[PDB]
């Protein structure tokens, strides 16, 4: 309904930064670690990571670093988020008393300019003077670091070159000086400018080459004595350095990019490497005041990194995206291979959730997601507590047969073309170890394919009992399980299409009906279609499938077959299709919003409303008869509602609800009572990591709930000094609103986190419209007990730190 | 001389024109 | 087409060469509200970034051009979804770039080039005592959507985002093995998402664009990658102006706010094929889609002026079936430089469809083609 109430009931777990340096003390080694909109600080001791401090931004971090200027004990910390909220931060103790200062802060955000395609760098120059920052194609901008600097004030410099790949601030120079990676219609090009402060221009830099290859990507800034730059291509590693020029083609890394390096030795003499599938690879100079050689090699396997730290003592974090975050051990001698390392810590990451289904409803539903991809694909149970069932494959989709006492996914694993005309396996997964195994049918330079398979997975131990392999270009892409008709079987049906390189529209597909019973999958009926099954529902006992821009309504026949009822044609592809009732809710990947109600008595479809507004949605859901959640581009949640106060309006969704979440949803579920005044329960998983909770409230309820938070406003101070209603305002490139028709629980339950006098200044002249019926000024107690229930709507977290 | 507003030169001869002209409304 | 500029029809040099330009431009604040005049005779469907001419002769339009010139030189054209009744509820804005006055045979006559600017919403159809029409008008958006990676890819693989220039360039066939390069490295990020990379490939800008070259270069051969525009809102607009249908196609593509959008619906319509075919008696063929060819640097299909101000949208093709000429060729007024005419009419019902352009000399190619009008055929998708 027009009233809705989100909160988060799993933290975000996905890694996507990290740094190191001495923020607690000058004499503690720290390590920062940058989830979405949550920053935690730990210190590094001998038997590993110890918590320290967790906080929560109102933002999505998108560049951490740490400085220390003249006259400062200890290191400061620099935050820029995705809506270009900058500010500077300290770290104070006070005996138990823990808080981060916020020295400066402001807005950095152009009014005209066009986000950058390679996104937001931010970069401090060695010696604390400035800031600069790459969010616009073309300019340059300056933050100056003095102390009088409190707003954050900068201001922009012209840049000739538009297509900016990677850019650093570069070592022993007497001037700001900044290395770069262009390219032009000529190719890929290093040049190096002087940034002057008094004239707030650019100068003439101390060198410049062509000689970068055409796949160069990354620039390392090397420090004293060695200086200039190293940039990082798909097959070569070059070292520049004015006059100096050194050039090595190691084979061991073309076959994987680069992604992320982090250094080792103060000086600058070794170096780590991160590839994309998981590689690990060291990068040693070798000196004789100036450099003689570039080597490099390899150490072992990691998880899929996207970013690297060292712990001074062999010891490397590993934070994933992909994966479980890891804290792995370098050793002088190895196993197999030269310098091996070892796993001795690993960190549970959820992200990214594709699918989830809820589990065990008759008393505590569990939740079960699709987890992971590529080696990293798992299954994860949660109930928090959180078992996980490793694959080795990307899984895709789940669901869960009661009768048989297990689960249906939808599994991929990347095979590579041999010389015989045939594909091979890079490693063992679960559709290859499985217990019993079928193929469609059999067939026979380098590349990889996709090879789709249907996997059962048994309830209690979690082994793999079949996997079913499908067609060559065949793609599987949905999946449901349900009763048809009058049959008492409970069959598995999957839609698949076939997908050709040359093709750019599939013009072939399939649905396929299986039944597994006595330790085996059987096909029972397969129907050809001429287009793509995106979307599959189980509609009154029978089967609705999107077929391109149609849908189809299916009968299960007495012979065991598909019969078509009836065709509606839509000018928009249904990706997404949901039911309630007689009601179907189609959707496209441009946010068309399409409202069908199906007609018994005639056997055909209707239109009854629809809602056509350009943007990019992710997922979609039905929460009642009226009302329906989506989400949009950015990171943002919609309600739209129908024939609320002609036929013309009554065709019309409109808008009541409008939120910024911070997180990319890609499933949608009714988790009623997963977790044990609010009416429903829809849960929803993110790309990292992230699970909450949308359950809807009464208008009173509402307008009270508004007002708290309002009331905790003013109260509440922010990391950043960063306004609540800016957070949440809707946000589009080419849009921004506030927020209407949504409920912050965090804020919310962040009330019983403050002391009393705090409370008492919040509830103070609040009229408490009680049940009773007479309305009278409310106290503490009240507030505490109603926000009591709004936390139990979900688990509660356990402490972070000891 | 006499030729179409709806189309080009057509002076081939006097009835042509009025042709022409239920033609073009037709 | 060898010999022939096809620089030479875009300037209309028949209407005059003393022309008074106009360098500037005039655009309106978004979802705003505006007051517009409305010419009166223009029975057109204006999709932006296309040439109108008008040859003008009554004293009302003259005067309500005249006080135009200085008042920031924009008018309103109505996209009548029946022509009857004058009942429309979008439109476009048309910008003068073009005018000059003349005063032969004792009355003034004021000769106009405009070019589509902005679409719109027709609000309230207010009329005037001088019979020029005053239209409420609401200014559409034009929404320029960013990559649908942009909300998930990774920060690591933004420096891998940008690709190497397109291989060396290829004539024809366009054997690509970039293109899927192009598929894996832009949209890696889609094992994030629960869709596949292809799906995503059909809602990009650049492919839908390849594809649409690629069709458009399967029947003229003759296109170049520099002929038509790089940014996905001016291609989108070129190919629909560009493209043989009917007026409900052409309302529906201006009823469309995004590119993207814009791009697939023109592909869905060049899949279903067409043949052109006489409206009076929609028995005989004319000439199919795969004679159509491009003689002007704005596609085959562009608008012109005849000697007494009525508008006909000419469209160029090769070989013309079951047309009668009659006639003598001639070069008066003609709108290609060094061709003659003669009026070709349907060989069963006697309607004018259009004329057959005949070269004067012996060196020019094509030697000869015919044009046909818009309003005269009718596209059948079989
Ligand atoms: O290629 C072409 C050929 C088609 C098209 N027309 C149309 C046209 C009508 C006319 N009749 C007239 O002036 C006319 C004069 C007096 C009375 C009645 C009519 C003359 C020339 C052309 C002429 O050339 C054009 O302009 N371009
Ligand atoms: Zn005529
Ligand atoms: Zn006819």
């Amino acid at each position: 309904m027009s009233y809705n109430y989100v909160v988060t009931a799993q933290k975000p777990t996905a890694v996507n930064g990290c740094v190191t340096g001495h923020f607690t003390s000058a004499e503690d080694l720290n390590l920062l670690i940058a989830k979405n909109t949550r920053l935690e600080i730990y210190v590094v001791t001998a038997e590993g990571l110890r918590p320290v401090k967790e906080v929560g931004m109102y933002g999505k971090i998108a560049v951490m670093e740490l400085f220390r200027p003249k006259g400062e004990s200890k290191d400061l910390l620099f935050i820029l988020t995705a809506k270009y909220n900058a500010c500077i931060l300290e770290y104070k103790q006070s005996g138990e008393s823990i808080d981060i200062i916020t020295r400066a802060h402001g807005n950095v955000q152009d009014r005209i300019g066009r986000p950058s395609e390679t996104g937001i760098i931010g970069i401090i120059d060695p010696e604390c003077r400035m800031i600069g920052l790459r969010l616009y194609d073309g300019l340059f901008k300056v933050i100056p670091l003095d102390r009088d600097n409190k707003e954050l004030k900068a201001f922009n410099i012209r840049l000739e070159e538009l297509h900016v790949i990677d850019v650093k601030f570069l070592y022993g120079c007497q001037a700001p000086t900044i290395c770069f990676v262009y390219q032009d219609p000529q190719g890929r090009h290093v040049k190096t400018y002087e940034v002057s402060l008094r004239e707030k221009e650019f100068n003439k830099g101390p060198w410049k080459q062509e000689n970068v290859e055409a796949e160069a990507s990354m620039v390392i800034a090397v420090p004293e004595p060695f200086g200039g730059a190293i940039i990082i291509g798909q097959e070569s590693i070059t070292y520049h350095n004015g006059d100096k020029y050194l050039a090595i083609a190691p084979p061991i890394i073309k076959q994987s990019t680069i992604v992320c390096h982090n250094r080792v030795d103060p000086n600058g003499s070794r170096y780590l490497l991160g590839d994309m599938e998981g590689r690990l690879f060291m990068l040693l100079l070798e000196k004789e005041v100036t450099l003689k050689d570039l080597r490099v090699e390899l150490l072992g396997e990691t998880s899929i990194a996207e970013c690297l730290t060292y712990l001074d003592n062999g010891v490397v974090f590993v934070g994933s995206r992909l994966g479980d975050s890891q804290l792995v051990k370098l050793n002088v001698d190895s196993n197999e291979q030269g310098s091996y390392v070892v796993a001795m810590e690993t960190f549970t990451n959820l992200g990214p959730i594709v699918d989830m289904c809820v589990v065990d409803l008759e008393r505590q539903g569990q939740l079960v997601t699709c987890s992971g991809a590529f080696k990293e694909g798992s299954l994860r149970i949660i109930r928090l507590h959180i078992r996980t069932v490793p694959l080795y494959e990307s899984p895709r989709k789940i669901c869960y047969q009661e009768v048989s006492q297990c689960f249906g996914v939808l599994s991929s694993r990347i095979e590579v073309q041999d010389t015989s005309g045939g594909t091979t396996a890079l490693r063992p997964s679960a559709s290859t170890q499985a217990l019993s195994s079928s193929v469609s049918s059999s067939k026979l330079f380098g590349e990889e394919v996709e090879v789709h398979n249907l996997l059962i997975i048994d309830q209690h131990t979690f082994e793999v009992l079949h996997a079913h392999q499908f067609l060559q270009n065949e793609y599987a892409l949905s999946l449901v399980s349900c009763k048809l008709g009058k049959d008492p079987n409970t069959y598995f049906i999957v839609g698949t299409a076939m997908v050709y390189p040359e093709e750019a529209e599939p013009k072939q597909g399939r649905i396929v009906v299986f039944q597994y019973s006595d330790g085996k999958l059987q096909t029972v009926a397969e129907k050809e279609v001429k287009g793509a099954v995106y979307s599959m529902v189980e509609f009154n006992g029978k089967l609705l499938a999107s077929i391109n821009s149609t849908v189809r309504l299916y009968e299960w026949t007495t012979e065991k077959e598909l019969r078509t009822e009836c065709n509606h044609y839509n000018n928009i592809m249904a990706l997404y299709l949901k039911t309630k009732g007689d009601f179907i809710l189609v959707g496209d990947l441009m946010r068309s919003v399409l409202l069908l109600a199906y007609k018994p008595m005639e056997g055909n479809f209707e239109e009854i409303a629809r809602d056509f507004n350009p943007n990019w949605m992710s997922a979609v859901e039905i929460l009642d008869d009226d009302n329906f959640l989506g989400a949009e581009n950015a990171f943002n949640l919609f309600v739209c509602q129908k024939d609320s106060a002609t036929d013309e309006e009554r065709q019309h969704l409109q808008e009541v609800g409008l939120f910024h979440l911070g997180e990319f949803v890609n499933v949608f579920c009714h988790g009623s009572l997963v977790m044990q005044p609010t009416q429903g329960s829809v849960l929803f998983g993110t790309v990292n990591g992230m699970i909450g909770l949308v359950t809807s409230l009464s208008e009173s309820w509402y307008n009270l709930l508004l007002d708290m938070q309002n009331r905790l406003n003013k109260v509440i101070k922010s990391v950043g000094k960063i306004e609540h209603s800016f957070w949440r305002s809707f946000h589009t490139e080419r849009k921004t609103e506030p927020a209407t028709g949504f409920i912050d629980g965090d804020l919310i339950e962040s009330f019983l986190d403050i002391s009393r006098p705090k409370m008492q200044e919040v509830v103070a002249n609040l009229q408490y419209d009680d049940g009773s019926g007479m309305k009278r000024e409310a106290t503490a107690d009240d507030l505490i007990k109603v926000v009591e229930e709004l936390t139990r709507i979900h688990w509660s977290h356990p402490q972070f730190e000891k | 001389p006499f030729q179409c507003n709806q189309c080009g030169a057509s002076f081939t001869q006097k009835g042509n024109l009025l042709r022409h002209i239920k033609l073009h409304s037709g | 087409i060898i010999n022939f500029d096809t620089s030479l029809p875009t300037s209309h040099t028949y209407l005059g060469a003393d022309m008074e330009e106009f360098h500037g431009r005039t655009l309106h604040d978004d979802d705003s509200c505006q007051v517009i005049p409305v010419l009166p005779q223009v029975m057109m469907i204006l999709i932006p970034g296309q040439t109108l001419p008008l040859q003008l002769f009554h004293p009302q339009e003259v005067s309500m051009v005249r006080n135009l010139i200085q008042k920031d030189r924009t008018f309103a054209v109505l996209a009548y979804s029946n022509v009857q009744e004058r009942e429309a509820q979008f439109g476009t804005t048309a910008e003068i770039y073009a005018y000059r006055e003349e005063q032969d045979f004792g009355i003034e006559i004021v000769k106009v080039k405009a070019i589509g600017r902005q679409r719109f919403k027709v609000l309230e159809l207010r009329t005037q005592s001088d019979g020029i029409q005053q239209a409420k008008v609401q200014i559409l958006p034009e929404c320029v959507l960013p990559s649908t990676m942009s909300a998930v890819q990774l920060e690591s693989l933004n420096k891998c985002q940008i690709f190497p220039s397109k291989p060396v360039s290829r004539e024809d066939q366009c054997s690509y093995k970039w293109w899927q390069k192009y598929q894996k490295r832009k949209f890696h990020c889609a094992n994030l998402t629960s869709w596949p990379r292809w799906l995503y490939s059909l809602y990009d800008a650049e492919t839908l664009m390849d594809r649409i070259k690629k069709q458009l270069r399967e029947w003229d051969e003759n296109l170049k990658d520099d002929s038509l525009p790089s940014n996905p809102i001016d291609f989108s607009y070129r190919v629909a102006a560009c493209l043989p249908i009917d007026d409900v196609l052409r309302i529906q593509l201006l009823k469309i706010g995004s590119a993207i959008q814009r791009l697939r619906c023109e592909l869905d319509i060049m899949n279903k094929c067409t043949s052109l075919c006489c409206k009076q008696c929609q028995e005989t063929e004319i000439t199919t889609k795969n004679e159509i060819f491009s003689l002007s640097l704005c596609g085959p299909m562009a608008a012109y002026v005849n000697p007494h101000g009525y508008v006909h949208e000419t469209l160029t093709v090769y070989k013309a079936c079951n047309l009668n000429l009659i006639g003598r060729p001639s070069t008066e007024h003609s709108w290609f430089p060094g061709y003659a005419w003669t009026v070709a009419q349907c060989k069963i019902c006697a309607s004018h469809i259009g004329w057959k352009f005949t070269a004067t000399k012996k060196d020019m190619s094509p030697q000869k083609f015919w044009g046909l009008t818009r309003s005269a055929l009718l596209p059948t998708i079989p």
